[PDB]
């Protein structure tokens, strides 16, 4: 029951590293900061019909 | 109550006002006078958060001849607690009739706007007022006594839970024993 | 047993242990308009649990001495919950009734109650050739006392009680749906009456869809007993509710 | 086979109709001892609810699962009186009120314990108070029922060869163990409607069962020139616990380690009148 | 043409020649309570066509010295329609809400307004240290006015217009939903907002969901015409409305 | 299955040359409410770029994800006034204003807790300074809203029996803990703009949903001939987190712990004249 | 020899946690808390005979 996963490095430049859990509560686990998704469309674009950025804005 | 065993007994009685009201009390089961030392209050008050329904079951310790109607309302929470049965009506009730069948339950569904309530209840997680009103009165025949007496029994439903185990306040000491 | 009934409408509940059977309408249980008999053009409103739910009326007072009772619906309801206020803002209706009325007393009294809801009981006024408000027959859920004498003031019904207020014989209501009250067996009656009318729909604020009558035809009686009066109590809900034509509210 | 792998939820609201039928759900008889199972499905309309809460916090091993104190004491480590620079407790879990409230629940326990005990030094007042010690020791002296108890500090009998014992030193982390289920019978009894002798005479009550044995502590070889003082406090965690047959908890303060003894208590508190709700 | 755009809620309908695109809240359209995520336990009511309808509220003047307006919901619907009725009658609300605008000028006026709807406003009182009551923030639906200077009667609150009565800079509340209204170019701004809130449902008197706000960034200006003011005008309409726990109605 | 096995980059400028069309990226309209998403590639000749920066370091869990102050306070192992010698502190973020301000950034949030405890000592100054004391004890303690809560540094409400409690000795590594998200809705909120009463009065803001508990700390039996005050520092550091509905960061000064309260600020600095770069 | 089971989690938010035991004794064993099976139907219905909700309780 041990999660193997890959370490933050460069980009030219073994990169794993081994984690167990030891305590029956999640709230025991450390922080998972390994996530990079992102969405900015809520905030950038939330009107409703569909703009593209070569037409004209309006008409 | 100078026996302390009248507690525990409603009273009720014959020619009485029309629409009258039987008992009524807020609904704090872990904070309440009336539910703070019931078998209920006393598990709730080692706990922090509570949620689920409820069950009030009456029972008729009258004559067999003896015979009547009563309206218990549930009330949510609200700016003012109900002072006619045409107020209480509004809201959550069952009509009860006296007969063979001695008993009736009335079920406090469980309406809230959080997953869980506080056992030290407040303004925010008020819960409500229940509230018991003559229906259509109380009738006896010639040679039977004029008054009569009801039981409420408190318990809780196959939803409820509880959470954050907490120590509590109702036992102390102040020295070694 | 077939003697004890339970009817569950919205958040209310009735119980009853000892009631006879239930009965419904001309045997039409209340439903919704269908599309192919709607006039009204605009969608219409349905609040479901809101306004289908049991409502109480004020209670009366049996005394040996009395002589009978109407109310006159929906006029009666037209101040009662939501069910009040969606009358006021809309100019449509259309709505079923179920009418449950308690009344229970010890085996030792003996009387009759006749329970009937008469579909548009047009009545006629004390002094022929002079009309009479629209208070003299409805004003709330007040109850009206019918009379035994021959009503004498010119600004309210006939009360005639043998007349019933339609110029018939009161004996002859059997014909309307009803049930009967009866102390030795009965304590409450139940009726469901479907919507009836000559139109769709109708505003619910100048017409008077029926009039409920409680008749007692055996009058009370009792001996050597602390009870000087039976309690009778009536409850309606609406079922299979709807509206149209939304507007202000009538003051 | 180097590894061997090794949810249960409320109830759920189910939706309910207009309902028109002989059947009462709501009617009952409380004559018969039996709690009814109604549920707000069967007297309103309701809507489908999922619900996720589960009773996990409510199960009695999570229950009587915590640490408490159940015994405190101090000893100075020199002094006149010979009786005062030790510590002999009779073990028994009467003492402490809230812990004892919390087992009375049940009449029947079996469980494994865990015992941690926290162990604390202060210098003693005086008009001299300068002075340099090196870090203390004490030793924790457990004897069953029947073997012989040390009647001074520099007694022979903590030498201890059969009978298990803990040394700790000040600075580290409070010691800790665990004991398995030492009960004669197939389990604990918080209550014993009986007597000792077969005539019913004698002691009466949970006393006669307590045979669990006795604590003894000491400063190892500790002698300052000017007195010091030490508390231990003895903290009790059940594991792997079973309780029988509930009983309904106590209302009345209690007044006596050995007895159930009490003085009569109202029922509850009082009010303006059967209406008050404000 | 993508200029124009209808919107049809009930029996209202709005139509706008001028209008820009519509902003639809975070990406979210409105939608009722899923059954998974409820905590209820009793039927919602859902009235549709009778609460999910616009609402005008009162106009305001919009002159050369105004600074801005702001508005509170759903206390500014609280005493409109059966809306209200239904609110008064009910414990838990639930509902998303349709926002438009109106602002109309000639091509030779100039002035821009930024329309903004900011969940959870608090606010703080002009003077630290000293409560407000619950009406210099909200009193039904009139408007209420920010200040150019810091505000200092201690019964109302802190109306400074740069920091909005919220502590923080007037010009960043762009990142709430927003949208302007441009004499240029535009004379409405539509904005779609679902409910946001941390519980499935809520007390619609205790709580205030969401603020609206009007502050014109480009004051307004004008040069011989006999028009001394521009009117604006705000309109409102509830979707996907539906309550919960009927009780008596709240005075 | 003894292992189980479990790279994102902004965006890559594009080759761009001369163009003449009737497209016209760089012409939008603001009053949309839709903020352009033109590139430099849009307007002017660019070359090919691969870029290997990532937004790892902006996430919310990174951000969120350093222990900060929270509360600091003194209590004294001795003295004449009983309420000197221990802490109660109700819990809130709201005490320190980077905390505060961090957390104000968004609407509402839904995290783990880790709380670290910091505990240093140090002997009041006096005219007579010579003693000698052994390391000192002592004990944190939690209580959830209802419970008991201690009046005096020996009250029985220290034999905790269902409230978590540390016993920590001074020289060792600073306690620590985990907590779950115990809120009764589905997340904290930051903010609230409502009342308590449902008329419409009484407490405003979010004062009126701070139910958390209290946290209390004293020394568990030191009692030094001369006073010793301690100092704790509480560090809360969020886990596993996630937020919603962001807002405009605070621009004033905060002056009460549990208002919005402020004073008007200026938007920003000034400068000679609007071409002034120097 | 190491047993390999879940943690507890929330209804929708690597849930796993290693176990090894040192010592002998069962005693020295952790709490077994994650049982989670209850029938209270020995204190809400100690009756003999089964009594169904719908139909009344006597006769
Ligand atoms: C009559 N009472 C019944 C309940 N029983 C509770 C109880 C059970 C076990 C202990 N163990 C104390 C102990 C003994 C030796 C040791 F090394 C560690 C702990 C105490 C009380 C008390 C009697
Ligand atoms: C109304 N505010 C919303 C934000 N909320 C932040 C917050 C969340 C959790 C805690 N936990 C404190 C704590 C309690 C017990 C324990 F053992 C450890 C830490 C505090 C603040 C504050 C309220
Ligand atoms: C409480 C857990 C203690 C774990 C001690 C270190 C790991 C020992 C076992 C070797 C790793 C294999 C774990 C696994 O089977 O997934
Ligand atoms: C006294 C036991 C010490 C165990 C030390 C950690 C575990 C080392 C072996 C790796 C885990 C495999 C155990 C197993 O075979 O079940």
């Amino acid at each position: 029951g041990a999660q193997v996963s890959t370490q933050k490095t460069g980009a030219h430049e073994i990169i794993h590293y081994t984690n167990i859990n030891y305590y029956k509560d999640a709230a025991s686990n450390s922080a998972n900061r390994q996530d990079f998704t992102q969405d900015p469309s809520k905030f950038t674009e939330p009107v409703k019909d569909v703009m593209i950025k070569s037409l004209p804005a309006l008409n | 109550t100078t026996d302390q065993m009248e507690m525990f007994r409603i009273p009720v009685t014959i020619n009485a006002p029309l629409q009258q009201q039987v008992f009524g009390l807020r609904l704090q089961p872990g904070l309440d006078s009336v539910f703070k030392h019931t078998l209920l209050g006393e598990i709730l008050n080692y706990y922090a958060h509570w949620s689920g329904s409820m069950k009030l079951t009456f029972v008729f310790c009258g004559s067999a001849m003896a015979t009547g109607k009563f309206l218990i309302a549930y009330s949510p929470p609200g700016a003012n607690p109900p002072k006619t049965r045409k107020d209480a009506m509004l809201g959550t009730h069952i009509i009860w009739d006296i007969g063979l069948q001695s008993s009736c339950v009335l079920c406090v569904p469980w309406i809230s706007q959080t997953h869980y309530r506080l056992v030290q209840q407040d303004e925010y997680t008020s819960a409500g007022y229940v509230t018991c009103w003559y229906q259509t009165g109380m009738i006896v025949p010639p040679g039977t006594p004029n008054s009569s007496s009801i039981m409420c029994f408190a318990s809780a439903c196959n939803d409820f839970s509880v959470r954050m185990l907490r120590d509590t306040p109702f036992i102390s000491q102040d020295n070694k024993l | 047993s077939d003697r004890v009934r339970s009817i569950t409408l919205g958040n209310s509940t009735i119980t009853t242990q000892e009631c006879a059977n239930v009965v419904v309408g001309y045997g039409r249980w209340p439903t919704y308009l269908r599309d192919d008999e709607a006039t009204a053009e605009d969608q219409p409103t349905q609040p479901d649990v809101a306004t289908c739910r049991f409502y109480t009326l004020d209670s009366i007072k049996w005394e040996k001495g009395s002589v009978g009772w109407w109310w006159k619906f929906p006029e009666a309801l037209s101040d009662m919950g939501l069910f009040g206020q969606n009358m006021q803002y809309h100019y449509l209706g259309r709505a079923g009734y179920t009418i449950h009325v308690q009344c229970n007393a010890s085996k030792f009294h003996q009387g009759c109650l006749l329970v009937v809801c008469v579909p548009e009981a047009e009545m006629g006024g004390a002094v022929v050739g002079q009309a009479f408000s629209a208070t003299a027959m409805a004003n709330g859920d007040k109850a009206y006392e019918f009379t035994s004498a021959t009503q004498s003031d010119q600004t309210k019904v006939q009360t005639a009680i043998h007349n019933a207020g339609m110029g018939v014989g009161v004996g002859n209501l059997t014909i309307y749906p009803h049930q009967w009250i009866n102390l030795r067996t009965n304590n409450s009656a139940t009726i469901v009456m479907p919507y009836i009318n000559s139109v769709p729909m109708d505003n619910m604020f100048r017409h008077y869809n029926f009039t409920l009558m409680v008749i007692p035809f055996v009058k009370l009686d009792y001996a050597d007993t602390a009870s000087t009066y039976v309690p009778i109590t009536v409850t309606v809900a609406p079922m299979c509710a709807e509206y149209n034509g939304l507007r202000l509210a009538q003051a | 086979g180097d590894v061997e792998e090794a949810v249960v939820h409320v109830a759920d609201t189910m939706r309910s109709g207009p309902s028109n039928s002989a059947s009462v759900p709501a009617l009952t008889a409380v004559e018969t001892g039996h709690t009814s199972q109604v549920t707000p499905s069967d007297t309103m309309q309701t809507r489908h609810v999922k619900n996720y809460h589960s009773r996990s916090e409510s199960t009695v091993e999570n229950f009587l699962g915590r640490s408490a104190c159940v015994y405190m004491e101090e000893y100075k480590t020199t002094d006149n009186d010979v009786n005062k620079k030790f510590v002999a407790w009779p073990i028994n879990t009467k003492q402490m009120v809230q812990m004892r409230r919390k087992l009375e629940m049940f009449t029947y326990l079996r469980f494994d314990m865990e015992v941690t005990f926290v162990i604390t030094s202060r210098q003693d007042p005086g008009t001299t108070l300068a002075q340099d010690m090196p870090v203390l020791t004490h030793q924790i002296m457990y004897v069953p029922p029947g073997g012989p108890i040390p009647a001074k500090v520099d007694d022979y009998a903590w030498q201890t060869s059969t009978n298990p014992s803990i040394f700790w030193t000040e600075g580290n982390a409070p010691a800790r163990m665990s004991i398995p289920f030492i009960s004669i019978g197939n389990a604990y009894s918080n209550f014993y409607d009986g007597w000792s002798n077969f005539d019913q005479r004698g002691s009466y009550g949970y006393n006669t069962l307590n045979n669990l044995g006795h604590i003894y502590v000491r400063h190892v070889s500790g002698s300052s020139p000017h007195p010091i003082t030490s508390t231990i406090r003895v903290y009790f965690k059940p594991k792997h616990t079973r309780a029988w047959v509930p009983r309904p908890p106590r209302l009345c303060q209690y007044k006596k380690a050995f007895s159930v003894d009490f003085t009569p208590t109202p029922i509850t508190d009082t009010r303006k009148d059967i209406n008050t709700v404000t």
